[PDB]
RNA sequence: GUACCGUGAGGGAAAGGUGAAAAGAACCCCGGGAGGGGAGUGAAAUAGAGCCUGAAACCGUGGGCUUACAAGCAGUCACGGCCCCGCAAGGGGUUGUGGCGUGCCUAUUGAAGCAUGAGCCGGCGACUCACGGUCGUGGGCGAGCUUAAGCCGUUGAGGC
RNA sequence: UGAGGGCGCGAGCGAUAACGUCCGCGUCCGAGCGCGGGAACAACCGAGACCGCCAGCUAAGGCCCCCAAGUCUGGGCUAA
RNA sequence: GCGGUAGGGGAGCGUUCCCGAUGCCGAUGAAGGCCGACCCGCGAGGGCGGCUGGAGGUAAGGGAAGUGCGAAUGCCGGCA
């Protein structure tokens, strides 16, 4: 019994240049290019996954210390002052109350203040 | 009225009445789950001791889901290794109510 | 999910330099270009200040930097490589030097340029008087 | 084959963008003084004549 | 309604013929009789042969008004080229490649 | 065993496909023809004659998005604008700015290598079978187990 | 599988040269050019990546701008 | 507990062909093709929907291999 490749071949291509479409030049249009592009798209997307994070924390961070040295602190007094003053709340991202509703923010000031020492 | 609630390991801002994607609780398809995690408030409520020890949020089950594939996709060169896993983390669909805290 | 922040709205700044010494107000120039010092920040957007400096040429420095600092730059011919000290950079255009050190501390990318393009320096003092002039220091 | 050899295929993109400039230009007419048919400048065509 | 005619099988470069096919895109049947009348190219002569034949399957097929069709939409694609072989030196031996066009002019009533 | 190659012995190919029926498109039209546009035949002409089905590279036409102060293995994550499907929320396409990012295989102590191999696409293409061993393994039998050639039968019927 | 390699340590050979050479103990690369620091830098510092999160705390290294975090506090030194 | 090359082990996917076939599916349209933002599986893949195409296809459960290609300055053809 014989069986040639038949459909399978351009099947499973068809498939991967599915993905390849919105790549440059040949590298959407050739199998072969298409596969190692995606490749490389797969690995990078991985590690971004965890590059968002780092990403995020850094900007939050930065508008943080921001809004918090329009108080008279900086972000290290900040949550020192905030760590020890009991307050585990606000995951740094919930510090957005730096944008909508500073006088909540300025009202955490004072009690990371007072209870710094 | 602004709230805090801190479910799944993560904490999201709340207002009154609102849809909302958690992490998949095990409740009830269609029941009442009470967030007893909760911070803040929105005439100000600083949550001194890290919980704030009288309060709470009352949210409905609305319905749980899969959510949409995540291709991961491992390609080490030189030595042939290539690996690719589809993944759904699913999650549960709260709808805020009462926030009687 | 984290605020975007909408259209926002500029916001035009007078600055000194009698006195000020060259690194550390360069600096905070810099930080005031980007909108790091605002809430509001977002890295891809570029909505800082109006930076403006005036007495450009009344700069502080310490050490022998005015005789021995060099301002090196380089046209493609060969023994190209022309060398300024900055004495005689503050004796032709002066403001080339808080430029310089400005631009230096600017983020790589074209909004970088765009942020370069927002700072002001003169010597005189005066200015484009418009209609901002809202002094710090 | 022999000395200079172009080291890469050029990309479809960079061969058109060559051929930017090769475009044609309408050859420049004008309405004769005789017939209505037109004719290019400064010189005479058939289905027509002068004077002089 | 439009009106199309198609002359396939022209023994001659389409790349070539394009330049005159894109010279007459959206014109005036006047306008592109004038214009491929006095090209200097040798595309020329079969375009507005072309162009003429569909003029007339406009009017006597489609009942156009010949005083106000034009050239709705124009185009040139590659027919089955002819490989021939060519000598060289040293015994080598290339093959050229006499390639062939497939012209299509197709035109549309003025407006409305 | 032709074309073609070789003085010669010899070498040695490609190339199958309308439709049930030719009913193979009269006549009119443009054209020197070629080729088309009607009309007509047919279930279908996107079955029009190297004609069933018509993939990929490749070449074009129209459209949506986008670019002429910008440094790039061409992707990715993020937000934004324009465009589009949808009551809703959402989703598709594109890419502006920002973060990050030294192709694939092979050979290697070691590659992003200025080491090797691939222009691109499609199809062919590489761990088998026979007998004899060896452990494991699913069963039949067990101090026993099993037949080989062959003969009888049948014509995918087994038995001796 | 039987070309191994770098680093630290103990010796031989060389010249108390070599990104040299040959052994001994350990280590990492190799097989971790996967992740943070050392500007970039297989094997030096940190650390063993099943997957997802716009959660938190630490490591080396750092906390003036490019670039996240103190132009922190207290006390000396250096003028190149 | 789960980095991983050589290597060993386990579990699966698809192609052709046979039993299941004097069967069942197929003009109310088989195989193949094009399209998808839908469904299922970790994955190879299976399924549904629209379009094309025009006569074949083969369940559940088993059987047998000319059985899966991206590279060999691979072979044939097509085209840059
Ligand atoms: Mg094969
Ligand atoms: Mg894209
Ligand atoms: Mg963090
Ligand atoms: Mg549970
Ligand atoms: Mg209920
Ligand atoms: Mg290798
Ligand atoms: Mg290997
Ligand atoms: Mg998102
Ligand atoms: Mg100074
Ligand atoms: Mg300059
Ligand atoms: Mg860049
Ligand atoms: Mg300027
Ligand atoms: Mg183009
Ligand atoms: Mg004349
Ligand atoms: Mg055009
Ligand atoms: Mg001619
Ligand atoms: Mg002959
Ligand atoms: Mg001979
Ligand atoms: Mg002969
Ligand atoms: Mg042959
Ligand atoms: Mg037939
Ligand atoms: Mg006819
Ligand atoms: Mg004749
Ligand atoms: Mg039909
Ligand atoms: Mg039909
Ligand atoms: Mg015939
Ligand atoms: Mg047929
Ligand atoms: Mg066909
Ligand atoms: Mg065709
Ligand atoms: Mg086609
Ligand atoms: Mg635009
Ligand atoms: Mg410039
Ligand atoms: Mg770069
Ligand atoms: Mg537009
Ligand atoms: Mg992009
Ligand atoms: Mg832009
Ligand atoms: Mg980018
Ligand atoms: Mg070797
Ligand atoms: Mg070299
Ligand atoms: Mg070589
Ligand atoms: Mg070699
Ligand atoms: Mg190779
Ligand atoms: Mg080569
Ligand atoms: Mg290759
Ligand atoms: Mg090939
Ligand atoms: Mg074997
Ligand atoms: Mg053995
Ligand atoms: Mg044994
Ligand atoms: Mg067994
Ligand atoms: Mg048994
Ligand atoms: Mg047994
Ligand atoms: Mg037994
Ligand atoms: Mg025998
Ligand atoms: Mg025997
Ligand atoms: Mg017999
Ligand atoms: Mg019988
Ligand atoms: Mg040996
Ligand atoms: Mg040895
Ligand atoms: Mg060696
Ligand atoms: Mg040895
Ligand atoms: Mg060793
Ligand atoms: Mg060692
Ligand atoms: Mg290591
Ligand atoms: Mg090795
Ligand atoms: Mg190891
Ligand atoms: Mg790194
Ligand atoms: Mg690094
Ligand atoms: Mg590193
Ligand atoms: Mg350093
Ligand atoms: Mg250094
Ligand atoms: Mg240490
Ligand atoms: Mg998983
Ligand atoms: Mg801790
Ligand atoms: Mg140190
Ligand atoms: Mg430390
Ligand atoms: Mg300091
Ligand atoms: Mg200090
Ligand atoms: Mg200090
Ligand atoms: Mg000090
Ligand atoms: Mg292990
Ligand atoms: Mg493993
Ligand atoms: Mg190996
Ligand atoms: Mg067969
Ligand atoms: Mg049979
Ligand atoms: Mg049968
Ligand atoms: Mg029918
Ligand atoms: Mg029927
Ligand atoms: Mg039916
Ligand atoms: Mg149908
Ligand atoms: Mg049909
Ligand atoms: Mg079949
Ligand atoms: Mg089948
Ligand atoms: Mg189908
Ligand atoms: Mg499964
Ligand atoms: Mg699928
Ligand atoms: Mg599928
Ligand atoms: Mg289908
Ligand atoms: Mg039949
Ligand atoms: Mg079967
Ligand atoms: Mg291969
Ligand atoms: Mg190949
Ligand atoms: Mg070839
Ligand atoms: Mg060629």
């Amino acid at each position: 019994p014989r069986a040639k490749t038949g459909v399978v071949r351009r099947r499973k291509h068809k498939k991967i240049l599915k993905l390849a479409k919105g790549y440059w030049g040949l590298r959407s249009k050739s199998f072969r290019k298409a596969r190692e592009t995606l490749f490389a798209a797969g690995n990078y997307a991985y590690a971004h996954r965890k590059r968002r994070k780092r990403d995020f924390r850094r900007l939050w961070i930065v508008r943080i210390n921001a809004a918090c040295r329009q108080h008279g602190l900086n972000y290290s007094t900040f949550i020192h002052g905030l760590k020890k003053a009991g307050i585990e709340v606000d995951r740094k991202n919930l510090a957005d109350l730096a944008v909508r509703e500073p006088q909540v923010f300025a009202e955490l000031v004072e009690r990371a203040k007072a209870a710094q020492g | 009225m602004f709230a805090i609630v801190k479910t799944g390991g993560k904490q999201y801002r709340v207002e009154p009445g609102l849809k909302l994607r958690v992490e998949k609780l095990d409740a009830e398809p269609g029941a009442t789950v009470e967030l007893p995690v909760l911070l803040l408030g929105g005439e100000k409520t600083v949550v001194g001791t890290p919980v704030v020890e009288g309060a709470s949020v009352v949210a409905e089950v609305l319905g749980h889901g899969r959510g949409k594939k995540i291709l991961v996709s491992k390609f080490k060169a030189k030595v042939q290794y290539r690996r690719k896993k589809g993944h759904r983390q699913p999650y549960t669909e709260l709808l805020i109510k009462e926030i009687r805290g | 999910k984290t605020y975007v922040p909408k259209q926002v709205e500029p916001r035009w700044v007078l600055i000194d330099a009698e006195g000020k010494t060259l690194g550390r107000l360069a600096t905070k120039i810099a930080t005031l270009l980007r909108g790091k010092h605002r809430p509001d920040w977002t890295p891809n957007v570029a909505m800082g200040d109006f930076v403006v400096v005036v007495n450009a040429d009344k700069i502080r420095v310490t050490g022998k930097k005015l005789e021995q600092k060099i301002y090196t730059r380089y046209s493609g011919y060969p023994g190209g490589l022309k060398k300024i000290p900055l004495e005689k950079m503050l004796a032709t255009h002066p403001e080339r030097v808080l430029e310089h050190a400005v631009k230096g501390m600017l983020p790589k990318g074209p909004l970088g340029r765009r942020l370069f393009k927002r700072l002001k320096v003169y010597a005189g003092p005066d200015h484009p008087h418009q209609a901002q002039r809202p002094e710090k220091l | 084959a022999k000395h200079p050899v172009p080291k890469k295929k050029t990309s479809k993109a960079r061969r058109d963008a060559r051929r930017s400039h090769h475009a044609l230009t309408p050859p420049i007419l004008v309405p004769c003084p005789e017939c209505k048919a037109m004719k290019p400048p400064h010189t005479v065509c058939p289905e027509c004549g002068y004077y002089a | 309604m439009e009106a199309k005619a198609i002359a396939r099988y022209v023994r001659i470069s389409p790349r070539k013929v394009r330049l005159v096919v894109d010279l007459i895109r959206g014109k005036s049947l006047e306008e592109a009789r004038n214009i491929l009348r006095y090209t200097n190219k040798r595309g020329a002569y079969f375009v507005a042969k072309v162009l003429e034949s569909a003029a007339a399957n406009a009017v006597n097929n489609h009942d156009m008004l010949e005083d106000r069709l034009y050239v709705k939409a124009a185009y040139v694609d590659e027919g089955p080229a002819l490989k021939r072989v060519l000598p060289r030196a040293r015994g080598r031996a290339d093959i050229i490649k006499k390639r062939t066009s497939h012209i299509t002019v197709i035109l549309g009533e003025k407006h409305g």
